[PDB]
RNA sequence: GAAAUUGUUGAAAGGGAAGGGCAUUUGAUCAGACA
RNA sequence: GGAAUACUGCCAGCUGGGACUGAGGACUGCGACGUAAGUCAAGGAUGCUGGCAUAAUGGUUAUAUGCCGCCCGUCUUGAAA
RNA sequence: AAGCUCGUAUCAGUUUUAUGAG
RNA sequence: GCCCUGAAAAUGGAUGGCGCUCAAGCGUGUUACCUAUACUCUACCGUCAGGGUUGAUGCCCUGACGAGUAGGCAGGCGUGGAGGUCAGUGACGAAGCCUAGACCGUAAGGUCGGGUCGAACGGCCUCUAGUGCAGAUCUUGGUGGUAGUAGCAAAUA
RNA sequence: UUGGCGGAAAGGCCUUGGGUGCUUGCUGGCGAAUUGCAAUGUCAUUUUGCGUGGGGAUAAAUCAUUUGUAUACGACUUAGA
């Protein structure tokens, strides 16, 4: 059809941090349509991909992926914590990420 | 979920609207604000004028052209209120600020677009009835803005055109509703009602 | 083809550089302890360089191991090379920097015959 | 954005132009062939001796402005050592 | 943190090893260390302790 | 001598591993994974396609079929964590899947795949035809629309 | 035939200093391991 | 008069989802299920499978981004002062 | 830091009991 | 109880800023949430302690600890020269120097590749000392910014 | 292709007539496989690059000279086929 999307949209908000120090090893993700930790518990363990473009072709593509997963909730408003194999660059604060439906408990 | 969110600034409180818009820009949402001259500030007109005159007092003594710059337009007053909440000396803050546009009135092409409101910043939903409030257009005119009449005339012309458009749209909506209401007895309509649609 | 070992973990891969060795040419990057009573580096304030200490010491089962899993042993001739004839899976031979090419040919031939891995088999032998 | 024009994006446009220019320059260098080849290529020097003197000597044997030169002393030593290696190869 | 009641990393001491470099004396120390461990003999304990003493603490008889 | 030989050398006798107390036990599938269930494929070549689950294989995989005549998905294996088990169910007692296994799907068209596909799809289509719009439902692909919330959607 | 300091070439950055630490993106470059 | 429920507490009741970790390296011990030989989740991870086989992972280097970081030594309570 | 001894040995910025002071 | 007055100077500026009025103010109550080198569990380094043991100041098992100026103790890294040894390295290239390359040490440092260079130099066990520099308005030598700048305008041409 | 409207930054809104496709409003028939159990598995306007070609049009500015309504030097203001 007109759509082929099998993922939920999210935004990379920032790193885990206190007022004056941050921890790049953990990222905070805001998933679309999620407003409570009770709803965010559905997405725990789901794979997250940050998909971006580069001008130089590598292995037959100009599209590069950074993989990670959802680990736990954060706060009272549906924000979750995520960990990636390589930490997100921090230029991506406010960029889009894809939360896939696998591994599936449904 | 829109790529661009157009906010009608009429009836909103400046500080709360600035806070929510600054958070949206930091999260990476593109926002246009229209009709900034119809924004509201809680408190009386003399109080808000006094605060702006204190701001006018602030200036660099040995060279005024280096000092704080006092922009008089309502859109710029709102922009100052938001820049105070964005960390604007960093690249991240500048990038967030560059996802924002503020206008007086509704210029093209935004006059033909959908405009939304922010309920947590609305005056009728926030302020207690009876508390005094201030209109940003009057405040800006008192502190030196010189385009209130031009904006008013252009807004009146826009309102006339939009009223004609709405009249045509309402006639079409009535025709569509009449054509749809006469098919509510069909088996397809019964099945959709059973399924909830 | 080395002895099985746990995954090699380095606690601090980055070099420990002397304070202000970037600031002044006359200060070398070789590590020196700051002995000043008012030194922020010595007093360990936030945002300064890290200092060497025993907590960074490496696992004793992975210590002195090359990425291939061997211990480097410097050799100068065939007699030095043949010390490792039985400890092949744990030690790799590295030819000393001052051995001539004519002798390196003999050393490489004997090491291939004895099955001993050589760390630097390309040295001075370009065709 | 600038205080004289807040509705016009400034930093993002500058960064976009910079990224585009860097990509074009890198593509031009790649097409000019100033970049090293892939590791599995036949002309790759990965894992081998890298020597400006030897590269110049073999280019001169095969047969702009450059700072890479080969001295007569080094060229003579290269010829002598190549004769030694050739004698060894003939002996075995 | 913890409020220690005693000193930390305190050595027992008790003259673990002799300060001499006499190989024969070290051999005697080895033999009597073995005897003291494998006999539970107070005589062997006393002889092993005396083999560690300095010259001014081993006066002649 | 460029380096002194060490006094002690480690032995090269590689020790054997200790006896591991880790027995393999059969997988317990989710309660919604019953043979005959319609599944949505979440990843792979056939992502977003609706297939029919037939059999649980010994390698913790699920045997699925399109059926191939309806949506072009042959007899395949899938991982149970990469599918969504819906509520729609078809009867599977008329399907004989006692031949297919890991050895069948090993790769070291053979047309035995084609013959088995025809045989299985015949019974599958016979079961499918009883429910209206089920064939069209299986031929249509699944996707998420604007504002769809997977944590609220039923399946 | 070192450093301070300088010229040329190539690469990069630069809206009222630069330098440092943690982490990653990008460009360049490179070793091991290949039965 | 007959119940239910709330609250507080207990279970050597059952069961679903997620994250980090896998130190050790023949056997020995304490136990469990078993008539039985044996088996086990009981003194620390194994089994099955896919892709790649090289700049892909990784390192180095130049820079960008987020946060942190005042110029050292000496002498003075004490020093940005 | 060295010796000698002893090691239910020696005790304790604490409480309790009895007895003083306010 | 809250609110207003209950005295104020002098460049333009501060509840930290923006701003906030059934608060984003004040008093109080109930929950949820954020995060320290702190607490809990695990791994690794070192120290100390307790046991075992016919490269024994080694090896194995277990437990607990780790701030630091003056000062104390211990183990190590590096340099010139000397005795011994490796029948050590070297014109198929010693020492030195340069290095967008590689590796080992917590570190002092050590090792390898490439370039340049053109004759000597190292490992280990010991001996010995004119043996390790960022500072001393340190000594000697060399070199910058200032800077193509100040200026080269008395004595008639 | 017909006509109307829109100057706040209009650059878009509406409409006429044929043409050419598609139509899941309903009923059918063929094809999909091996990307091997997942790996963004690449799907959207613009292109100051070239090749094909039908058409359209054939400038100025600065230095040097010169004026003094200008001027420390640049700058400014004039003039010259
Ligand atoms: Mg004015
Ligand atoms: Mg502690
Ligand atoms: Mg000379
Ligand atoms: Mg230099
Ligand atoms: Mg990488
Ligand atoms: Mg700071
Ligand atoms: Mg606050
Ligand atoms: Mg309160
Ligand atoms: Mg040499
Ligand atoms: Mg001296
Ligand atoms: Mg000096
Ligand atoms: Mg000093
Ligand atoms: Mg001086
Ligand atoms: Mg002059
Ligand atoms: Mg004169």
């Amino acid at each position: 059809a007109e759509s082929h999307r099998l993922y939920v949209k999210g935004k990379h908000l920032s790193y885990q941090r206190s007022k004056r120090v941050n921890n790049p090893n953990v990222s905070l993700i805001k998933i679309e349509g999620v407003a409570t930790p009770q709803d965010a518990q559905f997405y725990l363990g789901k794979r997250i991909a940050y998909v971006y473009r580069a001008s130089k072709e590598v292995r037959g593509s100009k599209i590069r992926v950074m993989w990670g997963k959802v680990t736990r909730t954060h706060g009272n408003s549906g924000v979750v914590r995520a960990t990636f194999r390589n930490n997100l660059p921090a230029k991506t604060f406010g960029a889009s990420v894809r939360i896939f439906l696998y591994p599936s408990n449904i | 979920v829109e790529p661009v969110v157009v906010i009608d600034g009429k009836g909103h409180l400046v500080g709360r609207l600035a806070s929510v818009v600054a958070k949206q820009l930091l999260n990476g949402q593109k926002i246009v604000v229209v009709r900034a001259e119809e924004l509201n500030i809680s408190g009386e007109f003399f109080r808000n004028k006094l605060k702006y005159h204190d701001f006018l007092r602030k200036a660099t003594a040995f060279n005024k052209t280096r000092g704080p710059f006092h922009f008089r337009a309502p859109s710029r007053i709102f922009y100052k209120a938001l820049r105070g909440m964005v960390s604007h000396k960093t690249a991240r803050g500048k990038a967030a600020l560059e996802r924002l546009k503020v206008f007086e009135g509704i210029p093209p092409p935004y006059d033909k677009k959908k405009r939304v409101v922010v309920p947590q910043a609305l005056r009728v939903l926030r302020l207690k009835p009876g508390r005094k409030y201030t209109t940003l257009g009057k405040l800006s005119t008192s502190v030196g803005w010189k385009y209130e009449d031009v904006v008013a005339k252009l807004e009146a012309k826009r309102k006339v055109s939009s009223a004609e458009y709405y009249a045509k749209k309402r006639a079409f909506t009535k025709k569509v509703a009449s054509a749809n209401a006469t098919a509510a007895e069909s088996d397809v309509a019964k099945q959709l009602a059973a399924l909830g649609y | 083809a080395s002895l099985p070992h746990p995954k090699i973990v380095k606690k601090h891969t980055k070099k420990f550089k002397r304070h202000h060795s970037d600031r002044y040419h006359r200060v070398a990057e070789n590590w020196r302890k700051q002995k000043g009573i008012d030194s922020v580096v010595r007093r360990r304030f936030r945002g300064n360089i890290s200092q060497p200490k025993i907590g960074y010491g490496s696992n004793k089962k992975t210590k002195f191991l090359s990425p291939s899993g061997h211990k480097t042993f410097l050799v100068a001739n065939v007699k030095d090379l043949e010390t490792l004839t039985m400890h092949t899976k744990t030690y790799a031979a590295e030819i000393a920097h001052n051995i001539s090419a004519k002798n390196r040919v003999v050393i490489l031939a004997r090491a291939k015959a004895l099955g001993i891995k050589v760390t630097n088999p390309k040295g001075r032998l370009a065709l | 954005p600038s205080k004289n024009s807040i509705n016009r994006p400034k930093l993002t446009s500058n960064l976009h132009h910079k990224v585009h220019s860097l990509n074009k320059k890198r593509a031009q260098r790649e097409r000019a062939g100033l970049l090293k080849p892939a590791r599995s290529s036949v002309n790759s020097k990965s894992g081998e001796i890298k020597s400006v003197a030897l590269d110049l000597y073999f280019q001169n044997k095969k047969n702009s402005i450059t700072t890479r030169t080969l001295s007569k002393k080094r060229a003579k030593k290269i010829e002598r050592n190549l004769k030694y290696a050739t004698q060894r190869k003939l002996l075995v | 943190g913890i409020d220690h009641t005693s000193k930390q990393h305190k050595r027992s001491g008790h003259r673990t090893a002799p300060k001499s470099d006499n190989v024969y004396l070290k051999l005697l120390v080895k033999l009597y260390t073995f005897l003291a461990r494998r006999t539970d003999a107070p005589f062997n304990k006393v002889v092993l302790k005396a083999l560690f003493l300095s010259k001014i603490n081993r006066p002649p008889v | 001598s460029a380096q002194k030989a060490p006094k002690w050398y480690p032995s090269e006798d590689v020790a054997a591993l200790k006896k591991t107390r880790k027995a393999a036990r059969p997988q317990k599938l989710r309660a919604s994974l019953v043979p005959g269930t319609v599944l949505i494929l979440l990843a792979g070549r056939f992502r977003g396609k609706r297939v029919v689950y037939l059999k649980h294989l010994e390698d913790n995989t699920l045997l699925i079929s399109g059926p191939f005549k309806v949506n072009g998905v042959p007899l395949r294996r899938v991982n149970a964590r990469y599918v969504i088990a819906t509520s729609t169910k078809v009867s599977v007692e008329g399907v004989n899947v006692e031949k297919f296994n890991v050895e069948y799907f090993a790769k070291e068209i053979k047309a035995e795949r084609v013959e088995d596909q025809k045989v299985v799809d015949k019974a599958l289509i016979a079961e499918i035809k009883k429910t209206p719009l089920l064939k069209q439902y299986l031929s249509a692909s699944f996707s998420l629309k604007n504002g769809d919330k997977p944590h609220m959607l039923k399946f």
